[PDB]
């Protein structure tokens, strides 16, 4: 049989987002590190390729000798673990509408900073341009439940849901050690889009 | 042949009398001093009948004979139907009307200062010819009239004479140059050779010289052209991580104007001809004056499919070279406007009409014909045959030779072999060579590139613009002062002249009326652009630390120091705007970036600063971003000259204010609204009763001169002072 | 020749023979390629390539789709029939290459010549990418970005048996990198209007258009050429498979792009450019759907 669950969250910013992208010109006041936006809208995006490596890599440090990371992320040798099951997304900061609506000029705050030398004790100041607190972004991860899969559907849903608690106590993002992580999802449903699949028995794993 | 190149050199050494007689003021006509000088260096009789009876009007019919053809390729390779002023310059009679301005006479160098026309040089010049015509006896003294040295004289001519009048006793043509007129003489000429010779004709006065109108409205020379197309994808094929930073593109951008070079001149020998008839060569785009003949054509065509063949062989569809050619009667003569522009352009049309058909039936089955169990390729191009590992890295046969070839760029000599290096035809490869190596390889033709000296190899004299002041890497670092002042940045600068094409084709149709739209015109621009691209960009990088990677066309592509770049473009367009009158604008993107990143992420922000300063208006310096984009005279006189020097001027005679009154100052310049107006006349009051009264008036005529343009409501006078104080924050930056 | 299927995508990466590079629009055997991928998760590929070697369906590479379908630049046209004033007829030109797709209400008025400012939808951009804490991690991927309405439309026969695939092909993706986030869509099936179903031919002898990346059957392939004005796109690529545990290159065929001019139709083939020792067919559709531009 052959099914497509999907993911639906929204995630939610409790501090800021660090996604840097091209690094254009410093332009002595402007921003030193801008966040990644989109270019039509120029809003704030989490490319999807940051959620996909960052679960990654906090899967594969809770999984160590592997096989069932390479089935759910992929894998260029191997040819069974090609195009692995998970299809992630972009995010597209769906509260455009809200965070105006809580008094804000931009969906952006450009953070200050600096760094002190240990022997000189001279600062070297930095405009970082953060995501705001609570702004909340689109979320959906599609699993494809494919033919051959079937016994295993459920041993890659205790991987999936382990890997976003782990998002949630870990940073995802960029310069995250300093803060400017903390992102926790929220409405983690699993609905069905094309297929012939029951998830009434996997939304209460869930919440 | 055996007698095409007593032709050749009889329509090229004729009006030598031209030089001799202007020289030292004979009495004797033109057509005899050189005629009875040419005896002294050497004997051969038929060039000199030719010389002694080239203009046909001291004796008429006295002399079947050679120099009917070389009247009337004479009276063609003119403006018109052919005492005491030197060769105007070329843009005098170009576009709008401006000041008349006259070459000084001078020989060329790679070492030699412009020769800038001006009005000043109305009266004849005579004591600059015997450096000239001196300069003309050595090396013609010792010379050898064969295909051996069917080139080398052509260097020595357009060394010489490249500013030198043909005709003075005349009222329009001037700025046409002696070593322009005589080498389309001999361009022209051999083409009536061939068109004669293939129609059967043998004596030449019945209608050469009494039936002018016979053959001055027969259709007989043909244009050509060609396009070597997808230069520009194989050039930038160049991404981030690649092997080679730009030496694989300095190496690949130098090694396609070699393959333009030598389609040109192998082109040319599948002809009976030589380097006179090519009227340009550039990037991939060369025209040429051929015959209007069967030969010829069916040459033309078998020898694009040969190279068609060749570039499939080893660069698979991206590299096309498309022919073209326009039958033309003496059509491109002051029926005047619409007859010469209209048969240029018939050429354009059969290459539009052949770069979008581009194959045939076999050589696009045998392309798609299957068979390759390939399981890797080259990691620059995508290619797959012959694979190799240099440096372990899996490339192809091309792209090893590409490095191959950026260790050998640094030569002067370039000699094509059959089997060593880059290939660049059938049977037909490159090498780079050393000076004393030509004796160790066994080559064919030999190329020497920035010389004007005629050398040892008698080679074939091509002019690549090319400079390096240190490596790369270092161009950040060096970017400091000697007190360690300055941002470590390095700029990119890539330039494009606005509008040439538009320039070149009705270039000179608006004054006159339709009478100064020739030929000979274009001709003498394209060597005018030829050789500022190509020789004088090298003048004005001399003392700066940058790298031209590319010059050429109307293309500057330079990396190099910041201080060393800005100064390299406000140079190179003041020096421009000089030797096109004030026409010709052009249009730079500068774009400053960090040591260690790589170049293809560097160049085409580089290049999108050139297309966003493409459409300012028209011609527009881009600096470092898409919005400080100016107009390149309301930069060079506003922001680098009069703000930046106005700036520097206050901020080094004191010592009270420093970089965070310029950087308060630099955000009030860049956010602006009109509150912020208010804020900097209280800003600017605050300070100026807080500087001490010796240094107060120093304060005030700093304060009334900020406040005043940034109040100014034109908008084009407080965008020049945020780029100027950002590059004054970058001149002293620790 | 059927209903055509409108495909929102927000985000797409197609290509152009590299990772730092995108196209606007993504080239039939793509789709029919993602087709084939689709069809063999769902056990459903021999009923498929069954409907796949008829002459019942079509295929036709991606439009941009502002509230209309839009069409190639018909590459030859306008001939020429007005050469004056050079200086701007010269600047024309560098912005009439960059055009290559019109709207429907028009493509006639192109033919007789028409400026036709180019419109700006889905701007190709690009971002560098990492791989953290490794050796050389600094791939850049270039995004097809559209603009908030354009979408792309292939142009097929209508059957639920490939209406499933191209359903389930809105949460697959259908691009470069699918599995980080790019070229998944949402889809949406749309009749045709009465000026375009009109002139989708395939057996009119007559002046005549490709709407796909098409590869003449060699027998009508030796006057294609004769008036054809064609672009010739190089469609290589690895060949993507389940059963190699390697990375073989497909045969590197090349097909007469999109947008082609012709007389006298011609019949495309399901070109096999399976390497060479390789367990199953790699099938590369060139078979085109073509239009009637003096019809
Ligand atoms: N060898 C070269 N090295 C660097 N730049 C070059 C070289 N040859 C040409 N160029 C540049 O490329 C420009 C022309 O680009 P291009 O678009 O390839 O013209 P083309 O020859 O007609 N090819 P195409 O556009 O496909 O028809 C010239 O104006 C130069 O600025
Ligand atoms: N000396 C010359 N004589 C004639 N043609 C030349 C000469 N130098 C370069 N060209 C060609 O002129 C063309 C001008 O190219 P390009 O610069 O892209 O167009 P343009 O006229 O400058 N319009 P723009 O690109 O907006 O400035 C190119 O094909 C060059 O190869
Ligand atoms: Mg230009
Ligand atoms: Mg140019
Ligand atoms: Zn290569």
């Amino acid at each position: 049989t052959f099914a497509k669950i999907k993911f639906s969250a929204q995630i939610r910013l409790e501090t800021g987002l660090h996604i840097g992208g091209s690094d254009a010109f410093a332009a002595i006041g402007a921003i030193n590190s801008p966040v990644i936006k989109d270019p039509i809208t120029n809003l704030p995006i989490i490319p999807g390729s940051s959620l996909k490596g960052k679960m990654r890599t906090l899967l594969a440090k809770v999984y160590n000798e592997s096989d069932i990371l390479s089935r759910l992320f992929g894998n260029s040798k191997d040819k069974r673990f090609k195009m692995g099951r998970l299809i992630f997304r972009d995010a597209f900061l769906s509260n455009a509408d809200e965070l105006d609506s809580l008094g804000v000029r931009s969906y952006t705050e450009v953070k200050f900073e600096n760094t002190i030398d240990r022997i000189t004790a001279e600062a070297n100041p930095r405009q970082i341009e953060r995501a705001i607190r609570n702004s909340t972004f689109d979320f959906e991860l599609i699993y494809e439940i494919t033919d051959e899969n079937e016994n295993q559907v459920e041993e890659d849903f205790k991987v999936i849901r382990d890997g976003l608690k782990l998002l949630e106590l870990d940073y995802l993002g960029g310069s995250g050690s300093r803060g400017y992580g903390k992102v926790a999802f929220e409405n983690l449903k699993a609905t069905t889009v094309f297929g012939n699949y029951d998830v009434k028995t996997l939304n209460e794993l869930l919440t | 042949k055996k007698e095409k190149i007593d032709l050749f050199y009889g329509a090229l050494l004729h009006n030598i009398g031209k030089v001799i007689q202007r020289a030292t003021g004979e009495r004797k006509k033109h057509a005899l001093v050189g005629a009875d000088w040419f005896d002294e260096i050497a004997d051969n009789q038929v060039i000199s009948d030719q010389i002694r009876y080239h203009m046909a009007n001291y004796q008429s019919d006295k002399l079947d004979h050679l120099a009917y053809i070389t009247y009337i390729a004479d009276n063609i390779a003119s403006g018109v139907d052919r005492t005491y002023t030197n060769q105007a310059d070329i843009f005098n009679v170009f576009g709008a009307q401006t000041d008349k301005r006259y070459f000084k006479p001078t020989v060329l160098n790679l070492k030699s200062k412009p020769n800038f026309a001006s009005a000043t040089y109305e009266p004849f010049s005579k004591g600059d010819y015997a450096a000239i015509a001196t300069r003309i006896k050595n090396e013609l003294a010792e010379f050898e009239f064969n295909q051996v040295q069917i080139d080398s004289l052509l260097n020595l001519f357009e060394a010489t004479l490249s500013f030198v009048p043909s005709s003075t006793n005349t009222k329009e043509i001037a700025d046409i140059s002696l070593a322009d007129h005589s080498r389309l003489t001999a361009a022209f000429a051999l083409a009536i050779y061939d068109y004669l010779e293939d129609k059967g004709r043998h004596n030449y006065k019945e209608d050469l010289f009494t039936k002018v109108s016979a053959f001055y409205e027969e259709e007989a020379f043909l244009l050509a052209s060609f396009d070597l197309s997808g230069i520009q994808d194989f050039i930038y094929n160049i991404n981030i991580a690649t092997n080679g930073a730009a030496k694989q593109l300095k190496a690949r951008s130098l090694y396609l104007d070699f393959m333009s070079e030598y389609i040109a001149d192998s082109l040319l020998d599948k002809l009976g001809l030589n380097r006179a008839n090519m009227l340009y060569v550039g990037g991939g785009h060369a025209y040429f004056v051929l015959a209007n003949t069967e030969k010829t054509v069916e040459t033309l065509v078998q020898f694009e499919k040969d190279f068609n063949q060749f570039l499939l062989a080893n660069f698979q569809t991206r590299l096309y070279v498309a022919f073209g050619w326009g039958s033309f009667a003496a059509k491109d003569i002051m029926n005047s406007p619409e007859s010469y522009r209209q048969v240029y352009q018939k050429a354009s049309r059969m290459i539009s009409k052949k770069k979008i058909s581009r194959y045939d039936y076999q050589t696009l089955m045998l392309l798609n014909r299957g068979g390759k169990s390939s399981e890797r390729e080259c990691e620059i191009c995508h290619s797959v045959e012959n694979l190799v590992s240099y440096h372990d890295q899996k490339v192809c046969d091309i792209c090893r030779g590409l490095y191959q070839f950026s260790k050998e760029i640094a030569h002067d000599h370039f000699i094509i072999t059959e089997n060593e290096g880059l290939p660049i035809g059938p049977n037909a490869c490159l090498k780079g060579v050393a000076f004393e190596k030509l004796s160790q390889e066994a080559f064919s033709r030999v190329y020497v590139k920035n010389d004007y000296k005629a050398g040892t190899v008698k080679a074939t004299h091509v002019f690549v613009g090319d400079y390096q002041c240190d490596e790369i890497y270092n161009y950040a670092a060096l970017s400091k002062n000697e007190n360690g002042l300055g941002i470590k940045r390095l700029a990119v600068v890539r330039l494009d002249v606005d509008d040439l094409g538009a320039a070149f084709m009705a270039g000179f149709s608006q004054q006159g009326n339709g009478q100064y739209s020739t030929l000979s015109r274009s001709a003498t621009f394209s060597r005018s652009m030829s050789l500022f691209f190509k020789v004088y960009i090298n003048q004005f990088a001399s003392d700066k630390k940058l790298s031209i990677i590319y010059a050429g066309g109307d293309d500057v592509f330079a990396i190099g120091s910041w201080q060393d770049i800005i100064a390299f473009t406000v140079e190179l367009r003041e020096n421009f705007i000089k030797w096109t009158n004030g026409k010709l604008t052009l249009s730079a993107g500068i774009g400053l970036f960090a040591d260690k990143t790589p170049i293809s992420l560097m160049a085409h922000q580089t290049g999108e600063l050139e297309e966003a300063a493409k459409g300012n208006e028209k011609d527009s310096i881009s600096l470092f971003s898409s919005d400080y984009t100016f107009k390149f005279d309301r930069f060079i006189t506003n922001v680098y000259d009069d703000k930046l020097e106005q700036i520097r001027y206050f901020f080094n005679h004191q010592d009270e204010r420093g970089k965070n009154f310029i950087y308060k100052l630099i955000e009030l310049l860049r956010n602006h609204d009109r509150m912020n107006m208010a804020r900097l006349a209280y800003y600017l009051t605050r300070l100026e009763e807080l500087t001490r009264e010796t240094d107060r008036d120093k304060f005030k005529t700093f304060k009334n001169l900020f406040y005043s343009w940034y109040t100014n409501k034109n908008d084009k006078d407080r965008k020049e002072a945020e780029l100027a104080l950002l590059l004054y924050i970058y001149e002293i930056r620790k | 020749t059927y209903k055509l299927y409108i495909m929102t995508f927000q985000n797409a990466h197609f290509g152009s023979g590299t990772l730092d590079s995108s196209k606007l629009t993504f080239s039939a055997d793509r789709i029919f390629s993602a087709l084939v991928l689709e069809a063999l998760k769902m056990g459903k590929l021999d009923a498929f390539l069954a409907e796949a070697n008829q002459d019942k369906f079509t295929l036709t590479d991606a439009f941009p789709f502002q509230f209309g379908p839009f069409l190639p630049k018909p590459i030859g046209y306008p001939k020429h029939d007005q050469s004056v004033d050079v200086k701007e007829v010269r600047r024309q030109a560098k912005l009439s290459k960059k055009l290559q797709f019109l709207a429907l209400e028009n493509v006639d008025d192109y033919l007789n010549g028409e400026l036709f400012e180019n419109e700006e939808h889905a701007v190709i951009d690009t971002v560098t990418k990492n791989q953290p804490h490794k050796d050389d991690n600094l791939y850049q991927v270039a995004t097809t970005r559209f603009s908030n309405d354009t979408s792309l439309y292939v142009i097929a026969n209508e059957s639920d048996l490939l209406n499933e695939l191209m359903s389930s092909l809105q949460y697959s993706g259908l691009g470069g990198k699918r599995s980080s986030g790019f070229g998944r869509f949402e889809l949406d099936i749309q009749n045709i209007p009465l000026e375009l179903s009109d002139r989708l031919t395939k057996n009119h002898s007559d002046k005549v258009m490709s709407l796909t990346t098409a590869l003449p059957v060699d027998a009508d392939l030796e006057e294609a050429m004769e008036d054809g004005h064609y672009l010739l796109t190089k469609s290589s690529g690895f060949a993507f498979s389940h059963a190699t545990n390697e990375n073989y290159r497909k045969q590197d065929l090349y097909k007469f792009a999109s947008g082609s001019t012709f007389s006298k139709t011609f019949e495309g083939q399901i070109v096999d450019v399976r390497p060479l020792d390789f367990p199953h067919a790699v099938l590369n559709y060139a078979k085109p759907l073509f239009f009637k531009l003096e019809v």
